[PDB]
């Protein structure tokens, strides 16, 4: 959950 | 009466006190209190991760408790925003927390 949110944010930032 | 609270601690001993009820959502807390119990007796000193980060990481656990108590998904449960700045370190805190 928290990991998924964090990962999504990181992915969005990198993208 | 197993404490009723565990202590997730940030940087220079900035102690966030997390209710047992939330604590148990982390199997990692549940393990730590039982394994190296001479040491991690409801204490997790991430004495390097910053309070504002740790705050969000533990707030997720509280949020999870609230969500669970709610049961029916959402009864004024807000969007769990995570600013980019947080994510960087919050990743590690979240990993240590390991729901």
């Amino acid at each position: 959950t928290l990991k998924e949110r964090c990962l999504q944010v990181v992915r969005s930032l990198v993208k | 009466m197993s404490q009723d609270f565990v202590t997730l601690v940030s940087k220079d001993d900035k102690e966030y006190e997390i209710s047992r009820s939330a604590a148990m959502i982390s199997p990692t807390l549940k393990a730590m209190i039982e394994g190296p119990f001479r040491e991690s007796k409801g204490r997790i000193e991430l004495k390097q991760f910053d309070s504002h980060i740790l705050e969000k990481a533990v707030e997720y656990l509280n949020y999870n408790l609230k969500y669970s108590g709610v049961s029916e998904d959402d009864d004024e449960i807000p969007e769990f925003e995570i600013p980019t700045e947080m994510s960087l370190e919050l990743l590690l805190a979240a990993d240590y927390l390991s729901i």
